[PDB]
């Protein structure tokens, strides 16, 4: 159980907040989004890195690695900060600093 | 259920 | 933004 | 990442490693322009830490990396450490990255964009490959 020296990548599907709630219940808030439950998982050391989807062809920041299962179970979905619900805050901040 | 960081108190297994 | 100079390759994509 | 795979070297040019002064990696983040990085609020970055861009193999010096210094840290003031809600932080760099073949930016969405349940997306990092 140690760190990989070389950068890893993995493909995974987004869930609805309705299905994600079947695993995590009331811990799921409006500024969160889930992906996974598909045979892969993020794990300790990945925190703060990207989840990206294609929009108009370009890779676009949809999530930020946040939290999930304490054993990194590949059966359970992972939880990510939802950039769409936070992007206007990003914009204000850049604009004023 | 815990944060997926490495160093700290909110991180899984500390 | 969003278009690397080095194209990523993924298993099954 | 559990059950993932090595990336083509240089193919995720926005991926950065956040390290302390001894060179220990503790979190990741993403470049959004020459001056700004987006990461998570629980990571607890301060102006003591370093931003490392352009790196593939953490065990080898066959790379042209940039070690960047942090000017200020903007934690989201709605961040709640009990619910891990509003988990975003912005890092302004005191020295700008210079964009190249292996270093550049991810796109930001509009608030209004819709990413439909069941879309195939992608995640990257240097985390544990097993518990």
């Amino acid at each position: 159980a140690n760190t990989p020296d070389r950068l890893q990548q993995a493909s995974l599907p987004l869930l609805s907040n309705t299905n994600c709630k079947k695993y995590w219940g009331t811990k799921i808030k409006d500024a969160m989004i889930c992906a996974g439950a598909s045979g892969v998982s993020s794990c300790m050391g990945d925190s703060g890195g990207p989840l990206v989807c294609k929009k108009n062809g370009a890779w676009t920041l949809v999530g930020i690695v946040s939290w999930g299962s304490s054993t990194c179970s590949t059966s359970t979905p992972g939880v990510y900060a939802r950039v769409t619900a936070l992007v206007n805050w990003v914009q204000q901040t850049l604009a004023a600093n | 259920a815990c944060a997926w960081c490495l160093r700290g108190t909110i991180c899984c297994s500390g | 933004c969003g278009v690397p100079a080095i194209q990523p390759v993924l298993s099954g994509l | 990442i559990v059950n993932g795979e090595e990336a083509v070297p240089g193919s995720w040019p926005w991926q950065v490693s956040l390290q302390d002064k001894t060179g220990f990696h503790f979190c990741g983040g993403s470049l959004i322009n020459e001056n700004w990085v987006v990461t998570a609020a629980h990571c607890g970055v301060t102006t003591s830490d370093v931003v490392v861009a352009g790196e593939f193999d953490q065990g080898s010096s066959s790379e042209k990396i940039q070690k960047l210094k942090i000017a200020k840290v903007f934690k989201n003031s709605k961040y709640n450490s009990l619910t891990i809600n509003n988990d975003i932080t912005l890092l302004k760099l005191s020295t700008a990255a210079s964009f190249s073949q292996t270093v550049s930016a991810v796109c930001l969405p509009s608030a209004s964009d819709d990413f439909a349940a069941g879309t195939t997306c992608v995640t990257t990092g240097w985390g544990l490959t097993r518990y």
